[PDB]
RNA sequence: GUUAAUUCCGAUAACGAACGAGACUCUGGCAUGCUAACUAGUUACGCGACCCCGGUCGGCGUAACUUCUUAGAGGGACAAGUGGCGUUCAGCCACCCGAGAUUGAGCAAUAACAGGUCUGUGAUGCCCUUAGAUGUCCGGGGCUGCACGCGCGCUACACUGACUGGCUCAGCGUGUGCCUACCCUACGCCGGCAGGCGCGGGUAACCCGUUGAACCCCAUUCGUGAUGGGGAUCGGGGAUUGCAAUUAUUCCCCAUGAACGAGGAAUUCCCAGUAAGUGCGGGUCAUAAGCUUGCGUUGAUUAAGUCCCUGCCCUUUGUACACA
């Protein structure tokens, strides 16, 4: 598994049963024509990279 | 005859305006004096358990009494001040005038 | 300055009890009952002995010195303030009662307690709190 | 949390009903015009009619008010 | 000349120091003590962040005597760090040009605002039913 | 379980240890000394004052807390 | 040159401790060795010079500011008193100390007795400090 | 007067945070630096201000738990002296490099949520945030019932930290957390 | 008790008060604690307006 | 006052003066309408103003 | 749709109203502008002490002033300005300006509980007792009693520490009482200490008191050992309060040195000067804080989210429930 950073481009809501992992869309920084949507835990605003380990996993949006 | 003036109240709005309707007698009897000194209001504050009996919620009542003391120091003779403290007091105000 | 000198004893005997040397002699001096903290700092205050040695530097003349300044402690300028046998109730002698001897006056206070069958001999003997504290709630650990 | 009690917001709109002609756009000039022309007995509610008062005005030079 | 004198509070939570500035020479000395010996001096550049950040150029022609009261060490000390700073700025002020005052100022604000303006936190006060001010006590069931 | 019986003065071996490598050594604390050399903090911090009277090794920090030495520049 | 709020306070103490070592007029009691020192202390003080340490300490008190006397002194020197089992609290110093050695520092004329109570320095105390202020800057410089 | 430095002792250029990714949550550039790690405080107002609070002040305030040492701050600021003095005379280098190198090395890249589990990727703010907790909390119990000081714990911990050796506690809890990510993916 | 307590409703909102309120508890109709609640006009409750405008008794 | 009572224990011993005194009066005169009393003091003599409804009774 | 809100915009077989929320009061934060101050001060000026012109002083006095202190009247902030989002309504986010762009409390509706109080009352129905009293008083005892279970807490398990010196900082408050006999104390001596004996101040911005408080800061000693951690238990002595302390009232001195190595199932409080550490005042009090109520002081980790568990409110729906 290679390690791929991506900038998240847009946060969109909550999702976990406590609330605590804020859904955001993210864009890698190689491939900027491309986009995902991950789970992330934690205090996140609109602009700031993530160390993405795996680029390919992909989750439900709510 | 640097007799001076102490006001002592519960109350604040009709304390002042006994200090300065007995600053306007003083210019209006024509003498010097030095201003009405604001020393530092006086809490007497009381904390007790809102229940008569022993249970409940453990609350507690906060009751205050602010008292307010003001100097006023003239230089004048005893029955000029006399007279006019004779006049124009309100019932809360209390007025202790000493001649030393 | 640092290094072990020959002679160099890790173990004292002071009243048919041990010494342990390798502690500061302030300290070590407080290893048998009737001598601790406070008694044992004055008690080497009045012997000229610099308080920085430890207990396996001393000689056996300072050891000596030591020992008759903790069993005729007031003729070396100790206060009767400072014992623990004061006044006592037998002969009345202000002295200091050490190791072998002060289970000794315990056991002869608590007998005398008994025999007069007073309430804190009584209390002794049950087995309770002789000083009045609570035993309702407190001090299950001996007693069950 | 800043919503305008109705004690505010019938109280502008008769301000603003009746005087029209001297009520302005800046909040401090309005503000001492309707402490003249009003009993607020409050500064705070003093200040919060004020400022409503400021912000249907401009919303009056955007348009007509129901 | 005239006496140039500016006299300033600094406040932290509740200790409050006033400084005082004159014409002078670079003397800066507080509560009739030097900046160096001021205890706790863990925090000794806390009192040097205005010399420090401005040069002894600028603190040339100005003394400033600071007299402190109230509150605990480290609230004193802000309060001392405030001091200096509002009474250069407030001497700067009155006393020679305002370009001055704004690159002293400005200077000031890019390092820490809380030079010149001050904290608004006190001590809130403790209700009743805990410990503390909003803490409570243990609620116990069974 | 284990018991650091750590001696409390020197025996000759180790007083010839401490002057052989501890002026070698890149941080100096008396902690450190303890574990590497078998002996008390109150003995570390003797033998340490002992080599910076010596001149041996270097003062850096003394506190209330701890004291850091190093060893000398080797120019 | 310097005084004595110009240089550091706690070498001040040290250089005031041995001043009065080595003038040897103070008089110590005889019960420097047997005491423990307030209270709210345990042990009696490690150093075994402490009379002329205090009495030193107690000279820069009043000279920092005067008319203060025993029960000062005892607020000075108070601390924290541990209770044990229960929760400490402040306690007052010892009255007997403070009451010496504002004896040794009238016997040697460094203080002398106010009016409205307590000690205040005397001039030639006043200047011996300042001396020895003068000697520490000089020491650190 | 230029060169704000670091307990005056270290300058705060010669810094290279070489994450791209905890770039704006690790401060130590000029804006940022500052002559302590004291500060009048107020960080505690809004969301993401956290990050505005420099490293040293960051590190000094976590540094200060386990009820004994609550609000310490002028001990905890002689503890952080101590520890970058031994980090740099045991290593050779910036004693904040040492310390954003060992932020970097250390701060968990994906961590394991309830949504059983599931892996998610973390928060820069938040890698930084439990990073320093680990360092603080690896250098206090290897300091507890020990003559091994806690300002050279710090220092020792903040170097096994940089060198990433798993003989930190900071970076064996990281690997061990990433581990169960891995497993929960 | 009814028209006792009607009375003075209609009594001291005849002598001019924005409102009234009268409660009397006890045991009314029996044996059992009951209580009565007669209002009237403006009543103000809470804040500090009920040091000056309601007179209670 | 020879005995010069203070201040802080004055306000509140007059004002639990004026409570009894209040008190006293609920007492009696409930049956006659009594409603309140205002105390104001000067020199020598004070004046004590018992305010009420039936006066002739 | 929107808000902390049945808060508003708005829809409309409802219209016009009332309470609650809000409004209000106190508090907090900001004014170098106003009012003035020998029961608060600053700055000068003059004497005084000291250091090699200048510096220090809470050393002594007076000519200006009120920034600091006190407290009064006003002000000040309104989502007002700007940029987005929204029917471009109600309003939300961000930013400049700014002492503040959510300080903290008090008050708090309708209806109700067979929640507590007859042991707060001279508020009280009824019952019972009423001279061998269940009235009142005095003497003594008990309310503390210990195989055990639970709850609120303080001290701790130490090196981020203990001990010993040194240095230097608060804010609340209270203080000589109707009966009521018991106040807060500087200062000078005696005693290790608890304390004792004298002359003084204060009915209080005056005197304690500039409240020289602790953690804290600095410098020693100790060295990972149930240890200089911890101080329970316990022996002997010395004081204070009482009319009297024994079942140790409280404190002091020495000696005794236990469990306790960070706590299982479980469970509490909390998000900014907050948690926590720390000490000081009030009540209790003749003696008296392991309590509680206030107060400062050092002062953060984390969070700006959700309906997951525990609950609350609104709508829809189901009910064989209605002491639900
Ligand atoms: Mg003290
Ligand atoms: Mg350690
Ligand atoms: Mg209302
Ligand atoms: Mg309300
Ligand atoms: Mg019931
Ligand atoms: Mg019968
Ligand atoms: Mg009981
Ligand atoms: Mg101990
Ligand atoms: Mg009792
Ligand atoms: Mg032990
Ligand atoms: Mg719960
Ligand atoms: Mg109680
Ligand atoms: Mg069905």
């Amino acid at each position: 598994q290679p390690i791929k950073l991506a900038r998240v481009t847009k946060v969109l809501g909550r999702t976990g049963s406590q609330g605590q992992c804020t859904q955001v869309r993210v864009e890698f920084m190689d491939d900027t024509s491309r986009s995902i949507i991950r789970n992330v835990k934690g205090p996140v605003r609109e602009g700031d990279v993530l160390t993405l380990l795996e680029s390919e996993r992909e989750a439900r949006r709510l | 005859h640097r007799i001076r003036i102490t006001l002592t109240s519960r109350n604040v709005k009709s304390l002042e305006k006994v200090c300065a309707d007995l600053i306007r007698g003083a210019k209006e009897k024509n003498l010097k004096v030095k201003g009405p000194v604001r020393m530092p209001t006086k809490t007497l504050r009381i904390t007790t358990r809102k229940t008569p009996c022993g249970e409940g919620s453990k609350t507690w009542d906060r009751f205050q009494m602010r008292i307010h003391k003001r100097l006023i120091d003239l230089h004048s003779p005893s029955e000029i001040v006399k007279q006019i403290t004779s006049i124009s007091i309100e019932p809360g105000v209390e007025v202790e005038v000493t001649i030393a | 300055s640092l290094v072990i000198p020959e002679k160099f004893q890790h173990i004292l005997r002071v009243l048919n009890t041990n010494i342990d040397g390798r502690r500061k002699i302030a300290f070590a001096i407080t290893a048998i009952k009737g001598v601790g903290r406070r008694y044992a700092h004055v008690v080497l205050r009045k012997a000229d002995i610099d308080l920085t040695k430890r207990a396996g530097e001393l000689t056996e003349d300072e050891v000596e010195r030591v020992i008759t300044i903790m069993q005729n402690p007031r003729q070396y300028k100790i206060p009767d303030w400072f014992l623990n046998r004061q006044k006592d109730v037998k002969d009345g002698k202000y002295s200091q009662v050490l190791a072998n001897g002060l289970d000794n006056k315990l056991r002869e206070d608590l007998e005398r307690l008994k025999k007069i069958r007073a309430h804190r001999g009584l209390r002794h003997f049950w087995g309770l709190r002789v000083r009045g504290q609570h035993t309702k709630t407190t001090g299950r650990r001996g007693r069950t | 949390g800043r919503v305008r009690t109705k004690t505010v917001k019938k109280a502008a709109r008769v301000i603003i009903e009746k005087y029209y002609t001297r009520l302005g756009n800046d909040f401090h000039t309005n503000k001492r015009v309707c402490e003249e022309i009003a009993i607020i007995p409050s500064k705070k509610l003093r200040n919060k009619i004020a400022g409503y008062v400021t912000h249907l005005m401009k919303r009056i030079q955007r348009g007509p008010v129901r | 000349g005239p006496l140039q004198s500016v006299q300033v509070f600094g406040r932290k939570k509740t200790a409050t120091a006033v400084a005082h500035c004159k014409r002078g020479n670079g003397l800066i000395k507080v509560n009739g003590r030097p900046l160096e010996m001021i205890e706790p001096r863990t925090l000794q550049y806390k009192l040097l962040e205005p010399v420090l950040l401005l040069g002894k150029e600028r603190f040339a022609g100005v003394d400033i005597r600071v007299r402190v009261k109230g509150g605990g060490h480290v609230a004193q000390i802000y309060a001392i760090r405030q001091s200096i700073s509002k009474a250069l700025v407030a001497y700067y002020q009155k006393y020679v040009d305002e370009a001055s005052k704004k690159e002293i100022k400005d200077i000031l604000i890019q390092y820490d605002r809380t030079l010149l303006v001050a904290d608004p936190r006190r001590c809130e006060s403790k209700k009743f039913g805990g410990p503390g001010a909003r803490a409570r006590y243990q609620k116990s069931y069974r | 379980r284990d018991k650091l019986n750590n001696l409390v003065l020197f025996d000759k071996a180790t007083y010839d240890k401490l002057c052989k490598e501890v002026p070698n050594y890149k941080l100096i604390t008396p902690a450190v000394v303890s574990e590497r050399l078998k002996i008390r903090g109150s003995l570390a911090r003797a033998a340490l004052q002992e080599l910076l009277s010596k001149g041996l090794i270097k003062l850096v920090s003394k506190h209330r807390a701890q004291v850091i030495y190093t060893r000398n520049t080797k120019g | 040159g310097v005084t004595v709020k110009d240089v550091n306070q706690q070498e001040f103490v040290r250089a005031l401790a041995a001043f009065l070592k080595k003038s040897g007029k103070l008089k110590v009691p005889e019960w420097v060795d047997t005491v423990k020192l307030a209270k709210h202390k345990e042990l009696a003080p490690y150093d075994e010079n402490w009379f002329y340490t205090r009495a030193a300490s107690t000279a820069r008190h009043l000279y920092l500011r005067g008319g203060a006397g025993v029960g000062s002194m005892t607020k000075i020197y108070g601390g924290r008193q541990r209770n044990g089992v229960m929760p400490s609290h402040f306690s007052r110093g010892s009255k007997s100390v403070a009451r010496r050695v504002l004896q040794a520092l009238e016997g040697l004329k460094m203080v002398e007795k106010d009016q409205d109570g307590g000690r205040k320095l005397t001039p030639q105390g006043q200047r011996d400090l300042d001396r020895i202020a003068g000697q520490v800057a000089a020491a650190k410089k | 007067t230029p060169d704000i430095k670091l307990f005056g002792k270290w300058s705060t250029d010669d810094v290279q945070i070489n994450d791209i990714s905890l770039q704006d949550y690790i401060a130590v550039k000029e804006k940022y630096a500052k002559y302590l790690p004291h500060s009048a405080g107020r960080y505690a107002a809004k969301r993401f201000r956290k990050a505005q609070c420099p490293i040293v002040e960051r590190l000094t305030n976590s540094m200060m738990m386990h009820g004994r040492n609550n609000g310490k701050k002028l001990m905890t600021v002689r503890i952080v002296k101590h520890a970058f003095e031994i980090i740099h005379l045991l290593t050779g280098e910036n004693p904040l490099q040492v310390l954003v190198n060992a932020i970097i090395n250390s701060g968990p890249r994906e961590d394991s949520t309830r949504i059983r589990r599931q892996a998610v990727d973390v928060s820069p703010l938040r890698r930084v945030n439990q990073a320093i907790w680990l360092l603080c909390t690896g250098a206090r119990e290897a300091a507890f019932r020990n003559i091994k000081t806690i300002a050279e714990c710090l220092a020792d911990e903040l170097i096994n930290a940089a060198k990433g050796s798993s003989n930190s506690y900071a970076i064996k809890k990281k690997d061990e957390l990433e581990r169960v990510a891995k497993s929960n993916r | 008790v009814r028209r006792a307590c009607y009375g003075v409703l209609r009594f001291i909102m005849e002598s001019g008060a924005k409102g009234c309120e009268v409660v009397v508890s006890g045991k009314l109709r029996g044996q059992r604690a009951k209580s009565m609640k007669f209002v009237d006009g403006l009543m103000i409750h809470s804040g500090d307006p009920v040091n000056y405008y309601v007179d209670t008794a | 006052m020879a005995v010069q009572i203070s201040k802080k224990r004055k306000f509140v011993a007059d004002g639990i003066f004026k409570a009894e005194l209040n008190e006293f009066l609920t007492r009696e005169l409930a049956e006659d309408g009594y409603s309140g009393v205002e105390v104001r003091v000067t020199p020598t003599r004070t004046e004590i103003i018992i305010l009420a409804t039936r006066t002739q009774n």
